[PDB]
């Protein structure tokens, strides 16, 4: 019934939801920039995209994505 | 008086017959392809090989001037 | 809120003729010709750019 | 190469295509055996004024109707199969060439020793010299030693191409970043043509393949002067 | 009153009619495009231009003729049309998405003619291989365009796959099981079922290929480590199966046309005809890599593709040897749809029997990429899907119309045609086994009888074409209104007259349990 | 009561098959095409080096 | 009539919404080759207006004019079920392109999975966390299946609300995930695969969160009944269809 | 058996107060199989016809009759002379005889 | 040496990580024996099986990436 | 709606010329624009 | 459209209704005679009352027609007209063939491809005869 | 099948007349491109 | 709590005469096949109808693939043209 479905919800389901929220968010801040290298099989650019200046990936992110020649 | 002739399973009667006939032909024609054919061609291969001399058929073009390398 | 699932039915149900797409009055015209606007428009626009892409 | 009016395959120039002439010829025989078959029972049943037109029993026919194309597949199979793995039997070359493709035109490397390279472009119709083949010729052919096992490796710079030489059995896709290979041995000294067997654009029709087969010492001899 | 009719359709009639002409009209487009291939062949040299020009037409050629023609006739046009009344059902059980799918295809179709208008259009192939499909080979909108094309009949194909099975299992009456449906509606269902998993998996692939295009992804691209050979696996997946969805309705109207006209209430063997549209549909799945023997894979890989791909004759030939059983102690009546049908049991089994050549790896070396596959193609297609298309519209135009043909003028179309599609595809065989490529605008001198006899097929072929036309005019320009037709008691689809009223069973047939 | 094929059915099988012999054979034999024939038994060879 | 199947009124949706895919394709083209959105924004907005009036009239037909029979309802059963394997064969396509690239890495790569200079994102951290949040979604949408059934319209709602922020939770994740990768769509194949995979699940997950919203509504508004509720069924349905291709994803492609 | 199968035919067309359906029904079913109907099957055809009324429809079977035969040539004559005394006493002309032949 | 041996690890058409495998065994093997003051000819014999094997532009494109600083492959 | 012999289709079949000049355009339009492309594409 | 209907079928010989469904005067008269005695019945009444039941005869509904010869004759009109598209297309689309088509090139790459033993087996130099130097 | 007669019967003049207007919609068009590809 | 209305509550339409048809034992919209009486003369299949004439389909014999079909006007008991058995229009 849903009496038994209610009790795996606030029993079992929202509390491990809530577990990993809490280690993430605690276990969350910000790591390496990994060091960059120019592999040839990385940044790839066929065409420029669509969008920016055909340059940036569409979530591009300063601090970790670098373009084909480097950290921004 | 005329005698009675045979009146059922006249169809299933003529099938009977021309179904060995159908698998003859069709087996004659496909085997006269064989042997007009492929047996022609064992032949043909055995034969062109039998006494084959590579270098002769080799110096035979050359002379006509066939080779970039030769 | 309240079930005013039947004043629905007894709207859906009116025997009007109109079919079920404007059957909600007024406001479904309006819609319906904002929607067959924008799609024959643009139908239209879309064989403009093909004129332009075409040499 | 082709010949006006040609209704088969190539005169076989590898001991390859000629398995693969009885193998199609066997097949064939196959072919005419169950086409024929049809047609003559169509004409059979079309050619009768006696009729039987109430529900017929189907279960009858039931085993020799999948039995006996059952055991024709099989007759296909197993010389199929047979050429299937002899032909991918253990190769010990003499010899390895590479081809790579590009948009139009076949590049040839032959660096076992030495390093020998250079491109093979079709010759323009209007530079064709009496007696030359339209669309056949080339500039610098692959020149290879008849009577021994070579193996051809085969990619592209580019785009898709195939490299294909029909009187020796061969067709062999060139994949920009695989190398494909594929053996090649001549029981003749002579010139054998392919064309480029997987669309590549503009000039797909337009990049042949010419090898010239020749003893030992003239392939050795060919080899040290393209140097 | 005819915007409502003809744009808002919820009827399968209606929808049925609006695809037969859509699929007519395709089918001038394709037959156009058949001549520019046969005209640029047709005597040794240059005619248009080079490989470029030469295959954006062989490409449209290609999709035209099975996604505008083939597909819309068959499944829209036979399939609406026939299997509502087939099962005494009322419409579709989604009778407005129905015309959705049928929408779907005018855009469809400007997409492609689009891609042919733009830059110097998609010479790719059918089969849309990359890398020369990528944006370096094939810069510009081009393939993009072609691309979202096959995304607008996928779509369309893939709802009205769950409108025909969700219909075919639904919508009967409460006592027929479906062992006592007819077997076009069981090849439509079957059908159904393929084109509902085979379409999603080109779509993954060609969605692919429009981000390498465009999204800087690199599935395809060995410089990013994807490889050009995913792209094969995929397509072939889809595309194997598509070959049976083309033919699988064929075999449904077949079974329908042979019964009828040898006077028989009853196809011979319909469990044996079932168990083999849905043996040919299962195996259909899992021998696509036989499109494939050239591309360098594993010998035991080959063996199984080999292997698995020949098993496909014994169900096949279930249906063909069941055909001639039908025929067998037949009142037999030569009407026009009685020669297209008699002419597709012959040519369709020669057609699958070069396929069985074809399906052995190690001749397949040779043989692929060469005419010889056109000369297998073009048997199963020119002379047995389309011969099953134009059987069936002969035998059904007076349900659909209310009118007859001139029986003696659809005999001499099906005389021209047959003597032109012959003449055209006969020849390949031999330019095949010789070595002629695919894809080439020019041959070599030696191929120059062969291509030359070809092309004059080819121009046969069209006066066929041109004939038809006339021959639907004259019907209608006639008016010799259907009086009354046989065999009523086991074709269903009749009962109501011709045409049928738009609403037929809306009180539903009268069926018990005992 | 003779029908159309009675009437003229004899006439359009002697006609159309008399046109369409007497058509290929002008189109095949007189107007330049070339079929590239077998040079077998037919071309004589000559020297081309 | 003397069947129990429905006749639909003619009607335009169709044809607006075969013209908004070809206004969304054309636009698409007109995006990527000649750097221009409007085309494109036309067809998303008569494609939203299409589905919206479309699906008013599904609604209109069936709880507002009686039009859904038990054998109606039948078909609907058997035309979603249908388009969920359709779905499932689409995504099939993914995973075979990741499986062919992983299992087999070329020289570009280094020879190697996961390549050479590509760093994972490591499942035990937020996908995980993405993981808890599907699961527990299936569990509520349970939870709200059985006090539909059972008649309680308060618990269903409740169920449903929690279900949907589960969703809307989800795609907050993977949109902080997505920014947060130090590898990109460009990153050659291992990140074609990842993105353009888990991409497509995320637009899954953005739909069904639209179709749960659909239902929260319609239940705010009584249409459901304790025995008739077919939207809802289907909604759920593909609801479990998105978190068993979100398992896959992760025990896959992480 | 071929016995019983004709035992049950005639017995069909024997029924006194067989109807016009039932006489139709029975000969349409007949032409189905490959077989021309024996003499005595006829016979009680023919003399359901003369119940019916029906002269035309006794004309119609033995058409039928011959036109089973297909290629057979002697079986509609040694027919016709098994069912003379049948044609001689209820006045049933042949098609021949009718020029319904020709 | 007159050409490379059939290596039954590379059994199939498809010989690509037959040339990749060689091309780094040559560096690894020259890299290991240079380390240990040891016989750096020895790898001579994997440099014959890769020139071989490997398309000109292949070796070339891996020579220049690993001057660059970008060869993927561990060596 | 209009039921019957030429009712239900969605061009007119009551004037014999007029259909054949509908059909011509119908027909002829599909069968040209192919030509009409190649002359669109070799004039570029 | 939904009532009984009559056809000639030589495996469906008694349709499901006469012919004639109409009857005058004096065929109604005949109807009654032919509850009578049929010897009583003239040659001409039998074949009347034939007539309202049946509409073909066997012989007749079987009969053989002329249409193959209009058939087999349109086809090859049709056929012939086609081959007038193709002069229209030799004449006035295709230009010249290239040169290698020339009678002296074909008489040179004949040679050559008997120089190069072009398909020695049997395809083709096969055929000629290198001892005699003519074709065998 | 069986019909009625013609409605409208259409005589072999008129026949002449639709066949030769029909092999001329598609002769005509792709004949002039045909004819003036040099052109082009 | 409660608050979800039943199908007796707001059920309407087609699917509402359904359901209370089905309540009381009655099919007027044909989802359920009719049961076979003898067929005979004296006990024919009665055939409703809401005109003057239907459409039957006879499975002459149980697990037969091809389904016979013919009109049944009203008036006189029609029979299957395959099995002979039964059946009167009641309009
Ligand atoms: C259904 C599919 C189909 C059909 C019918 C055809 C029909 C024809 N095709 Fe084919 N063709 C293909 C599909 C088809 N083709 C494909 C898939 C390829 C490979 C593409 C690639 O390589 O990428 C190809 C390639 C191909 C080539 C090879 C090009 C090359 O490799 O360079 C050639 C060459 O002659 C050719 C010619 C023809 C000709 C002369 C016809 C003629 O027989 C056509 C004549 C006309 C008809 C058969 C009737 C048309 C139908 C109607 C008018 C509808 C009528 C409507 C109703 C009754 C409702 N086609
Ligand atoms: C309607 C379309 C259709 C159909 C039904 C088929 C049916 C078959 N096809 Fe074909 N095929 C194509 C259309 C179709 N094909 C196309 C379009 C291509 C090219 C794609 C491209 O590259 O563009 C192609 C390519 C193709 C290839 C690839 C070749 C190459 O590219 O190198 C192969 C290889 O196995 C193949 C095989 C078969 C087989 C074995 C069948 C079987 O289903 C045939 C089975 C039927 C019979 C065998 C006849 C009836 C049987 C009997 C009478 C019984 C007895 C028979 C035996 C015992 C043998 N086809
Ligand atoms: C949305 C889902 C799928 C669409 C395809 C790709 C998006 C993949 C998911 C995504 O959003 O990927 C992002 C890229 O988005 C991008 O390219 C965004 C690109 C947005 C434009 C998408 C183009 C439209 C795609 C066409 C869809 C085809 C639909 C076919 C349906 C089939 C019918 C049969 C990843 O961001 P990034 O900065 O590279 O790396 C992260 C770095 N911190
Ligand atoms: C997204 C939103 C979908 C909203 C659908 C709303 C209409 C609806 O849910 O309609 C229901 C029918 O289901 C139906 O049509 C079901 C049809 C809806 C399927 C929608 C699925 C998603 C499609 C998304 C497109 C995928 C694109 C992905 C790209 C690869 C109406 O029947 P009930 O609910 O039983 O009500 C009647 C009761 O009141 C009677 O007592
Ligand atoms: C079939 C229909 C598919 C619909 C596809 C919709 C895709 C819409 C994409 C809109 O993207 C706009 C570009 O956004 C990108 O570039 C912008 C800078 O130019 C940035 O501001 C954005 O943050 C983003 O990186
Ligand atoms: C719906 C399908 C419609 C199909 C229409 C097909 C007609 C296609 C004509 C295609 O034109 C291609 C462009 O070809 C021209 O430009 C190319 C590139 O510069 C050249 O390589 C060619 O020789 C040609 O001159
Ligand atoms: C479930 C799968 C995830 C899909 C979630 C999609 C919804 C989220 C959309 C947010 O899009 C924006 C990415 O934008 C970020 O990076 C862009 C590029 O550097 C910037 O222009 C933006 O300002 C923003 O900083
Ligand atoms: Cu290179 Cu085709
Ligand atoms: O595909 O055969
Ligand atoms: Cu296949
Ligand atoms: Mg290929
Ligand atoms: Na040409
Ligand atoms: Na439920
Ligand atoms: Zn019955």
């Amino acid at each position: 019934g849903a009496r038994t479905w209610r009790f795996l919800t606030f029993g079992l389901a929202l509390p491990s939801v809530a577990l990993c929220t809490l280690n993430s968010w605690l276990h969350s801040g910000h790591r390496e920039r990994p060091a960059f290298i120019p592999y040839h099989h990385l940044r790839i650019r066929t065409k420029p995209f669509s969008w920016g200046d055909g340059n940036h990936t569409f979530f591009h992110n300063p601090r970790v994505n670098p373009l084909p020649t480097g950290y921004e | 008086a005329l005698a009675k002739p045979q009146m059922r399973g006249l169809l299933a009667r003529r099938l009977r017959f021309h179904i060995v006939g159908a698998f003859m032909v069709s087996l004659g024609f496909a085997t006269f392809y064989k042997f007009a054919v492929a047996e022609k061609r064992k032949k043909a291969y055995a034969d062109f090989y039998r006494n084959y001399d590579s270098m002769k058929d080799f110096e035979e073009m050359r002379k006509a001037g066939i080779f970039q390398s030769a | 809120f309240e079930n005013r699932v039947a004043e629905k039915q007894k709207l859906f149900q009116e025997d009007n003729g109109l079919p079920v797409h404007l059957k909600g009055g007024a406001t479904d015209n309006i819609l319906y010709r904002v929607t067959m606007t924008l799609c024959l428009g643009g139908t239209l626009y879309s064989l403009y750019c093909l004129g332009w892409a075409s040499f | 190469m082709a010949y006006p009016m040609q209704l088969g395959f190539q005169d076989a120039t590898s001991p390859i295509m000629e398995e693969l002439l009885h193998f199609h010829d066997h097949t064939l025989m196959i072919v005419f055996l169950i086409s024929s078959l049809v047609l003559y029972i169509i004409s059979l049943m079309l050619t009768t004024k006696l009729t039987h037109t109430s529900t017929m029993d189907a279960q009858e026919v039931e085993t020799i109707w999948t039995i006996l194309p059952a055991i024709i597949l099989i007759l296909i199979a197993l010389p199929s199969l047979r050429i299937l793995y002899m032909m991918d039997e253990i190769n010990n070359p003499s010899l390895t060439v590479k081809t790579m493709g590009h948009q139009w035109y076949w590049s040839y490397e032959y660096t076992d020793y030495e390093d020998l390279s250079f491109d093979s472009y079709m010759i323009p119709t209007s530079e064709l010299k009496p007696g030359e083949l339209r669309l056949l010729e080339v500039d610098n052919r692959v020149v290879l030693p008849m009577e021994m096992t070579i193996r051809m490796l085969v990619s592209s710079e580019d785009v898709l191409h195939s490299w294909a030489v029909p009187s020796l059995g061969l067709k062999t896709d060139a994949i920009p970043g695989r190398l494909n290979q594929t053996t090649l041995m001549s029981s003749r000294p002579g010139l054998y043509y392919g064309q480029c067997s997987e669309i590549c654009g503009s000039n797909h029709s337009f990049m042949p393949i010419v090898l010239e087969l020749v003893p030992l010492k003239y392939f050795e001899k060919w080899s040290a002067s393209m140097l | 009153m005819f915007i409502n009719r003809w744009l808002f359709s919820t009827n399968h009639k209606d929808i049925g009619t609006l695809y037969l002409l859509f699929g007519a009209w395709a089918g001038m487009v394709g037959t156009a495009l058949s001549l520019l291939i046969r005209a640029e062949l047709g005597q040794p040299g240059t005619l248009l231009g080079d490989d470029q020009i030469y295959n954006v037409v062989v490409t449209a050629h290609a999709f035209v003729m099975i996604f505008f023609m083939v597909m819309p006739i068959m499944i829209g046009g036979f399939g609406n049309w026939l299997v509502p009344l087939m099962i005494g059902a009322p419409d579709m059980a989604f009778p407005r998405m129905n015309n959705m799918s049928f929408w779907l295809l005018p855009p469809s179709f400007l997409l492609l003619l689009a891609s042919s208008m733009v830059e110097a259009g998609a010479g790719t192939g059918w089969t849309v291989y990359p890398p020369l499909a990528g944006n370096l080979a094939h810069a510009g909108a081009s393939v993009d365009l072609t691309i979202f094309s096959l995304h607008l009949a996928g779509v369309s194909s893939i709802l009205g796959a769950i409108n025909f099975i969700t219909t075919i299992i639904n919508m009967k009456p409460p006592a027929m099981s479906q062992y006592q449906t007819p077997l076009f509606v069981w090849s439509v269902m079957i059908t159904a079922v393929l084109l509902l998993l085979s379409l999603p998996v080109l779509a993954a692939g060609i969605t692919m290929l429009l981000t390498d295009r465009n999204l800087n992804t690199t599935f395809f691209d060995p410089a990013g480590g994807g490889d050009p050979i995913l792209y094969q696996h995929l397509f072939w997946f889809f595309g194997h199966p598509e070959v049976y969805i083309l033919i699988l309705p064929g075999f449904g109207m077949i079974s329908h046309i042979v019964t009828y006209y040898s006077g028989k209430k009853e196809p011979f063997g319909y469990m044996g005809m079932v168990w083999a549209m849905m043996s040919i549909g299962f195996l259909g799945f899992i021998v696509w890599a036989h499109h494939m023997f050239t591309v360098g894979m594993d010998v035991d890989t080959r063996a199984y593709f080999t292997s698995a791909t020949m098993i496909i004759a014994i169900p096949t030939g279930v249906k063909v040897f069941s055909w001639l059983a039908t025929l067998h102690g037949g009142n037999i009546k030569w009407s026009p749809a009685m020669m297209w049908a008699l002419g597709f049991i012959f040519l369709f089994t020669v057609g699958g029997l070069t396929g069985i050549v074809l399906a052995n790896s190690s001749l397949d070396i040779v043989l692929h990429d060469t005419y010889y596959v056109v000369a297998h193609f073009h048997y199963v297609l020119s002379m047995g899907a389309v011969f099953a298309i134009m059987g069936g519209f002969v035998h059904w135009f007076p349900l659909f119309s209310g009118y007859t043909l001139n029986d003696t003028w659809a005999k001499i179309h099906f005389a021209i045609m047959f003597v032109g599609v012959n003449m055209t595809f006969f020849p390949q065989h031999f330019l095949g086994l010789s070595g002629m490529p695919r894809r080439y605008s020019d041959y070599p001198d030696a191929y120059t009888m062969w291509n030359t006899i070809s092309s004059m097929g080819s121009f046969i072929s069209l006066t066929a074409v041109m004939l038809m036309v006339f021959i639907i005019w004259e019907a209608f320009a006639s008016k010799r209104e259907v009086l009354t037709v046989d065999l009523t008691t086991t074709n269903l689809e009749w009962l109501n007259g011709c045409p049928p009223p738009y609403h037929t069973f809306e009180e539903p047939t009268y069926v018990n349990l005992k | 009561a003779p029908d159309f094929h009675d009437k003229y059915g004899n006439a359009v099988l002697a006609s159309g098959a008399t046109f369409c012999v007497a058509v290929w054979v002008y189109m095949a034999t007189q107007i330049g095409i070339e079929w590239n024939p077998s040079p077998v038994g037919r071309v004589t060879p000559k020297e081309w080096r | 009539q003397t069947h129990a199947y429905h006749m639909v009124n003619p009607s335009p949706w169709p044809l607006t919404g075969a013209l908004s895919a070809l206004l969304m394709t054309s636009g698409l083209t007109m995006w990527f080759h000649f750097n221009s959105m409007t085309l494109l924004m036309i067809g998303l907005t008569t494609n939203m207006l299409t589905m919206y009036q479309w699906w008013r009239d599904v609604i209109r037909e069936s709880t507002f004019q009686g039009h859904h029979t038990p054998a109606v309802q039948k078909g609907l059963r058997y035309g979603m079920i249908l388009f969920i394997i359709s779905e499932v064969l689409f995504f099939t396509g993914f995973f075979w392109a990741f499986y062919h690239s992983s299992l087999a890495p070329t020289p570009e790569l280094g020879g190697c999975w996961p390549p050479t200079g590509i760093h994972p994102l490591n499942p035990l951290e937020v996908p995980l966390l993405n993981t808890s949040v599907l699961l527990a979604s299936g569990v509520s949408i349970t939870w709200a299946h059985h006090s539909l059934m059972e008649g309680d319209r308060k618990h269903m709602l409740q169920a449903l609300f929690i279900t949907i922020t589960l969703g809307v939770y989800f795609t907050l994740l993977q949109a902080s995930e997505y920014y947060e990768a130090p590898f990109t769509i460009s990153d050659g194949v291992y990140g074609s695969t990842f993105f353009v995979a888990t991409g497509f699940h995320g637009l899954h997950v953005i739909i069904g969160s639209t179709f749960l919203i659909v239902c929260f509504f319609r239940q705010l508004k009584f249409h459901f009944t304790s025995n008739h509720h077919f939207g809802f069924e289907a909604a759920a349905w593909y609801w479990h269809f998105v978190d068993v291709v979100w398992l896959f994803l992760y025990v896959s492609i992480y | 058996t071929d016995e019983e199968f004709d035992a049950r035919w005639v017995t069909y067309f024997n029924k006194p107060d067989i109807d016009a359906w039932e006489l139709r029904k029975g000969m349409n079913t007949l032409v189905g199989y490959d077989l021309v109907p024996e003499p005595k099957i006829i016979d009680a055809a023919l003399r359901a016809c003369r119940r019916l009324n029906d002269f035309a429809s006794a004309v119609r079977i033995l058409e039928v009759v011959k036109d089973k035969a297909g290629p057979h040539k002697e079986i509609y004559p040694y027919v016709i002379q098994e069912l003379r005394p049948t044609l001689n006493e209820l006045g049933i002309s042949t098609p021949e005889e009718l020029g319904l032949d020709k | 040496y007159q050409t490379a041996p059939f290596d039954s690890r590379f059994p199939n058409q498809n010989q690509t990580r037959n040339c990749w495998q060689n091309y780094l065994d040559f560096h690894r093997c020259e890299k290991a024996m240079t380390a240990k003051g040891g016989d750096v000819s020895v790898c001579e014999w994997y440099r014959r099986v890769y020139k071989s094997l490997c398309p000109i532009s292949w070796v070339s494109t891996w020579d220049d990436r690993r001057a660059e600083g970008t060869f993927p492959g561990k060596i | 709606y209009e039921e019957g012999p030429g009712k239900n289709i969605p061009f007119s079949v009551e004037n014999k010329w007029r259909l054949l000049a509908m059909m011509t355009l119908f027909f002829g339009s599909g069968f040209a624009a192919p030509f009409f492309i190649v002359r669109h594409q070799l004039l570029k | 459209y939904a009532l009984p209907s009559y056809v000639d079928r030589r495996d469906y010989p008694l349709p499901d209704v006469a012919h004639v469904k109409n009857l005058s005067a004096s065929q109604k008269a005949l109807k009654e005679k032919e509850k009578a005695s049929w010897s009583s019945l003239s040659i001409d009444e039998k074949v009347e009352l034939y007539r309202l039941k049946f509409k073909e005869s066997f012989a007749e509904m079987n009969r053989s027609t002329n249409e193959w010869k209009t058939v087999v004759g349109a086809a090859m009109f049709f056929i012939g007209f086609t081959a007038l598209l193709l002069i229209w297309e030799k004449h006035y689309v295709y230009g010249p063939i290239p040169h290698t088509f020339e009678e002296e090139w074909v008489a040179k790459q004949t040679k050559r491809m008997l120089d190069m033993k072009v398909a020695p087996i049997q395809g083709f130099s096969a055929k000629w005869d290198y001892d005699k130097n003519e074709w065998k | 099948i069986t019909a009625k007669p013609a409605k409208t019967p259409t005589s072999p003049k008129e026949q002449a007349i639709g066949l030769s207007v029909t092999f001329l919609s598609f002769l005509l068009p792709a004949g002039w491109v045909l004819y003036h590809l040099d052109n082009y | 709590g409660g608050g979800v209305p039943t199908d007796e509550e707001q059920a309407t339409g087609l699917e509402r005469e359904v359901m209370l048809a089905a309540r009381k034992g009655q099919d007027p919209y044909n989802i359920l096949a009719p049961k076979a009486t003898s067929g005979t003369k004296e006990d024919p299949n009665l055939v409703p109808s809401i005109t003057n004439k239907r459409i039957v389909g006879c499975i002459c014999e149980e697990d037969n693939s091809t389904v016979i079909w013919f009109w049944l006007h009203k008036g006189e008991a029609q029979r299957c043209p395959s099995c002979g058995t039964h059946y009167k229009l009641v309009p």
